[PDB]
C-alpha cells in the first residue's frame, strides 16, 4: 500500500483514548499527527523526560511579568529553538504575541501567543517515519 | 520607557544554561555588521569572462563602541530623584568577569547573546557570539587615582553549533522523496524535468505509480518521486 | 503695459493642514522671508580651448522659510511644532503664501500672487531676549524646511 | 490559487466572438495553458466597443480618483464664495494630481501634458451661480491603457 | 513617472525560472563599474621595449551604495496622500532573504539580475551577477530598540554560463568555410592572403573551384575557401 | 615599455555645444558614445580572438 502523504506518518493521538466496543486505541495521521505534536512539545519542561534532558521548552519561566520588548524577544527565541530542534516536518512563518484586549481586568492578566506554520511538500532527513528513514538517512 | 542593551552569558553550547546578564548604562550610538561569500575564480585560457563556482559562506562580524561615565551628570534609569551614575570600576569588573575571563568548569570564556528590545538582525531577535577583541581607554581620574570615565571598543564573531547548522541548511536534493498533484496542462516528462533536471527518467516514474498509459494523465492524481540511488 | 510696481507690505500665509486654515490668529504674521532657489554646478576644463570653460549643472537647493510674530500664548501650530521636536514625531504639511492687492470693477481684496510650498516641517523655534531696561515686544520666530515651491498659475 | 481546472475548455475560434461582438457585451474568458496553469484572459467591460469605457481599469481608476478628490474637497463647505477659497481648492486638486502623475498612472513627460484644472468667474461660473451659492471646477486627465496584442515584423539588410 | 531600480532573483543558471524581485525605496546617487585585461610581459635581455601577448579578460566588478529610512519624511511612490516610509526591518529582512541566504534546493545563493528602466550597460539592458560583499550600518533607533535608518554597501561580480560564453565569442578562424564574390580589381593571390594570411595556398584554391586559367578571373564568380586540416 | 594615463568625460544635459557649425545644437546622448567606445577598444574581435590595436593622435 502507498497512499498519499504516507511519508508524513501515523501514530498515537494525545491524549490516549481507548474504545471498548471497537477493541482498539485511537490513531491519528498526516496534519493531525503534526498539530498534536506541537501541543506536546510546548507543554513539557526540559528535565521531565527520563533519558532526554534536552526535550521540552521552559515557557513557565516567564510568568508573572509584564510584556515588555525584552520579554517578547525571549519568548520568540525559546519557541523558535524548540521548533527548530524537534519539528522537522513544518516551516514556521511568524510569532504574534499580545497582552490584553470580556472584563478589562481579567483580560489584563493573560498573554496570547499565535503560531503560524506550513507543511513542507518534501521529506526530511530528520523525520523518523518507517520505512523511509532506513534509507533517507539522518 | 527606554530600553537598554543586554548581554546574556551562557555555559552550554546549546544556550540553555544561563549564567548571568549585564546591562549597559548608556546605549551605543551605532554599530556595524559584516557579511562575505567565497567563490572559486580560476579561468580557462584565452577566454573572455568567467562563471565562478561557490565555495562557502563565512561567519558574520560585529563592531561596537560604548562608554562608562561616573562624574555625576548622567541619570540612573530607576525612577529615583537626584540619582546619577558614579562608579566606573564596579562596572568594568563585572563586565570583564562576565565576558572575558576563563570559566573554571569549561576552561574557556562563556557564550554570549546580544539583545536590544525589539531590534531584529534578520530572521532572529538576538546575536549569538564570542568576544574576539577589546580595548579600554581611561581618560579622567579622581584625586585618589580612581577613574571617572572609560571608553570601550569591542569586536564579536558569530557562533552556531554543528547539529543546528545542518538543520538550518535544510538541503533538498534528489536525496529525498517528492509528491506532486497533476493539474490542467501537466505532462509527465516536464514534471520529471522539473524535479530531477532530466526528462529521461519518465519511464521509471510511470512504473513506480502503475500508469498503463502515461501520455494521457488524469487531473487529481498524486505522483511519488523517489530519491536516486546513492552511488552509480 | 505696466507703469507702477507692486507693494510688499500687504501679504498673507495659509496652512493647508490639520485644521489650521480656519484659525484667524494662524494667518497673521509680522514677517515672512526665505523664498529663493539656487542651482549648484561644477567646472570642467577642455584642453585646447583657452577662451572659456564649461559649467555643468549638478543639483538644486532651496532656502528655509522664516516667520516672525508677537508671542501667542496658546497656539495649535506651536503644539504641532513641539510634538515634532520633543517626541520626534513629524507630519509634513502644505502651505500657501499670498501677496494681496485691491481690485475693483465696488472694490475688493484679492490675491495678486500665490506660491505653493510643499512638505514643510519644523526646523527651529526661538523667542527674543528679556531685558529689564528696554521697551520691547516678546517676539517669536519659526523656521521651516520644505521640498520646493511653485507658482499657482 | 487552489484551482484544479476549468470545467470547460475554450478555444480560439470561440473566444474570437466573446471579447469582440457587435453588441459590445464582452465576456471574459478563463483559460489554461501548458506549463502555466489557469489564467484570466481578458479585461473588457459590458461596453466593450466604447472609445472611453472599453476597459475595466480605466473605469475603476476614474471611480477612485473622483472619490478621493471629493473627500479632499469636503472641508471647504460653508465657506465664503470668493477668490480666496477658489485658490485653495485649486491648489489642493493640483497637488493630488501631481502625486498621481509621479506614480505612472497619467501619461506625459511633464505635468502640464497630463492634466488641467480650472476655476473662475466668467470661465466656469456666472454671476447667478455665485449669488445662488454654487462653485464649479473643471478637470481634465490623460490615463494610460493596456495592450492586448503584440505584432512582430522582420527586416533584412544586405552586407 | 519616476522609475526604480529592480533586483530579480533566479534559480536557473540560464536565468529562466524567476524566484522573486526586490525594488529599492530610494535610488542610489551613483555606482561604479570596473574592467581589466591580462597580458604576458616577459622581455628578452638587452632589448629596447616589448610587444606583449594576450592572456585573458577578467570579469567585471560593480559597486553600489544605498539607504533605508523610516522616520516618516520620505514619501511612498504609490499615489496616496499622507504616506511616508516607516519600516526598515521588513525591508532588510526581504532583501537578505532574496540576495544572501542559501537556497534549500540548490545549496547556494540565487542568481541576480540588475535593471534600471532604460539604462544600458553596453550591448545589454541588465547586469547578471552574484553578491560578494555587503555591509550594513544602523545609525538611528527607536525608544523600543527598533531601527530608523540603515546604510548599505554592496559589491557584485559578473556571471555568465559556459555554453553561452563560447557562443558570445563567435570565433572565426581558418576553422570554417568562407565565400567571396569577385569584383573589379581582385586577384587570386591577394584574396588568398586576405583570408589565410598566406598567398601560397592559391594553387589549391584554383583546384577547388575548377579554374583552368587563374590569372584572368571573371567578375561575378563566387569562390569557396575551405577550412584547413586540424593537424599538420 | 612606456605607460600612458588619461581621464575624460561624456556629458548629455544640453549645455556643451556640438562642433559641427549648426546653431542650437548641444550634446545629448551618453549611451551611444559609451557603446561605440566599448565596441571599438574593449570587446574581442571575432576574427583574431583578441582586442584591437590602437593608435592615439591629437
Amino acid at each position: 500500500d502507498d497512499e498519499s502523504n504516507a511519508y508524513l506518518g501515523t501514530g498515537w493521538g494525545f491524549p490516549p483514548t481507548f474504545e471498548k466496543k471497537a477493541r482498539s486505541v485511537r490513531l491519528v495521521s498526516a496534519e493531525d499527527d503534526i498539530r498534536e505534536s506541537l501541543q506536546i512539545l510546548l507543554s513539557t519542561n526540559l528535565g521531565e523526560r527520563v533519558m532526554q534532558p534536552n526535550y521540552g521548552c521552559n515557557l513557565q519561566d516567564l510568568l508573572f511579568e509584564s510584556l515588555s520588548p525584552t520579554v517578547a524577544s525571549n519568548i520568540k527565541e525559546l519557541v523558535r529553538t524548540a521548533i527548530l530542534y524537534y519539528e522537522p516536518r513544518i516551516r514556521l512563518n511568524k510569532l504574534d504575541i499580545q497582552q490584553g484586549i470580556v472584563n478589562e481586568a481579567d483580560a489584563q492578566g493573560l498573554i496570547q501567543i499565535i503560531v503560524d506554520c506550513t507543511i513542507i511538500s518534501t521529506n526530511s532527513r530528520f523525520n523518523f517515519v518507517y520505512p523511509f528513514y532506513l534509507q533517507e538517512g539522518s | 520607557a527606554l530600553t537598554k542593551v543586554k548581554l546574556l552569558a551562557y555555559q552550554d553550547k546549546r544556550f540553555e544554561n544561563k549564567l548571568g546578564e549585564f546591562e549597559l548604562p548608556i546605549n551605543p550610538e551605532q554599530f556595524s555588521q559584516s557579511f562575505k561569500v567565497e567563490y572559486n575564480r580560476e579561468q580557462a585560457q584565452g577566454s573572455q569572462r568567467n562563471d565562478p563556482e561557490f565555495k562557502f559562506t563565512k561567519p558574520e562580524e560585529l563592531k561596537l563602541d560604548f562608554t562608562f561615565d561616573g562624574t555625576g551628570v548622567v541619570p540612573v534609569n530607576n525612577g529615583k530623584p537626584g540619582e546619577f551614575h558614579q562608579d566606573v570600576a564596579d562596572q568594568v569588573r563585572v563586565f570583564l568577569d562576565l565576558v572575558y575571563s576563563m570559566n573554571s568548569e569549561t576552561h574557556k570564556p562563556n557564550f554570549l547573546r546580544l539583545i536590544w528590545g525589539d531590534f531584529s538582525f534578520g530572521e532572529k531577535n538576538g546575536f549569538d557570539c564570542l568576544l574576539t577583541d577589546l580595548q579600554i581607554n581611561y581618560t579622567l581620574f579622581d584625586q585618589t587615582g580612581k577613574p571617572l570615565r572609560a571608553k570601550l571598543s569591542t569586536t564579536f564573531t558569530s557562533y552556531v553549533e554543528q547539529n543546528r547548522r545542518v538543520r538550518e541548511e535544510g538541503k533538498q536534493s534528489p536525496d529525498v522523496t517528492h509528491q506532486r498533484k497533476v493539474k490542467a496542462g501537466d505532462t509527465l516528462p516536464l514534471m520529471t524535468h522539473r524535479i530531477y533536471g532530466d526528462p529521461a527518467y519518465y519511464l521509471q516514474i510511470a512504473k513506480v505509480n502503475g500508469l498503463i498509459n502515461f501520455r494521457k494523465l488524469a487531473t487529481n492524481t498524486d505522483l511519488r518521486f523517489p530519491p536516486l540511488e546513492k552511488t552509480q | 503695459i505696466r507703469t507702477y510696481p507692486p507693494v510688499s507690505f500687504f501679504f498673507e500665509v495659509v496652512f493647508q493642514g490639520e485644521n489650521l486654515d480656519k484659525d484667524v490668529v494662524e494667518t497673521r504674521f509680522q514677517s515672512v522671508t526665505g523664498l529663493s532657489v539656487d542651482m549648484q554646478t561644477e567646472t570642467l576644463k577642455e584642453g585646447g580651448e583657452n577662451r572659456f570653460e564649461h559649467i555643468l549643472p549638478v543639483r538644486t537647493k532651496y532656502d528655509p522659510l522664516v516667520l516672525k510674530r508677537g508671542l501667542v500664548n496658546d497656539s495649535q501650530m506651536v503644539k504641532w511644532c513641539m510634538d515634532a521636536i520633543l517626541n520626534f514625531d513629524i507630519r509634513p504639511m502644505n502651505l500657501l503664501v499670498r501677496l494681496l492687492h485691491i481690485e475693483r470693477s465696488s472694490s475688493t481684496i484679492a490675491p495678486l500672487m500665490t506660491w505653493k510650498v510643499i512638505n514643510a516641517w519644523p526646523k527651529k523655534w526661538s523667542v527674543s531676549e528679556f531685558n529689564a531696561e528696554q521697551n520691547s515686544i516678546a517676539v517669536e520666530s519659526l523656521e521651516l524646511n520644505y521640498s520646493y515651491f511653485e507658482t499657482l498659475k | 490559487s487552489s484551482v484544479i481546472k476549468p470545467v470547460l475548455k475554450i478555444t480560439n475560434e470561440q473566444q474570437n466572438n466573446l471579447n469582440v461582438h457587435p453588441t459590445g457585451k464582452s465576456i471574459n474568458a478563463i483559460r489554461a495553458f501548458t506549463g502555466k496553469g489557469t489564467l484570466i484572459w481578458g479585461a473588457r467591460t459590458l461596453a466593450g466597443n466604447d472609445n472611453e469605457w472599453r476597459y475595466v481599469s480605466v473605469r475603476r481608476f476614474f471611480n477612485m480618483a473622483e472619490e478621493s478628490i471629493k473627500k479632499g474637497s469636503e472641508p471647504f463647505v460653508f465657506e465664503p464664495n470668493d477668490a480666496n477659497t477658489w485658490t485653495k481648492v485649486k491648489a489642493m486638486i493640483e497637488n493630488f494630481l501631481t502625486l498621481q502623475w509621479r506614480a505612472g498612472a497619467l501619461a506625459g513627460a511633464k505635468p502640464e501634458q497630463a492634466f488641467y484644472v480650472k476655476i473662475g468667474l466668467n470661465e466656469t461660473m456666472t454671476a447667478l451661480d455665485i449669488l445662488e451659492g454654487r462653485m464649479i471646477v473643471e478637470i481634465g486627465m490623460a490615463v494610460v491603457r493596456p495592450a492586448e496584442f503584440i505584432i512582430l515584423k522582420f527586416s533584412h539588410k544586405m552586407q
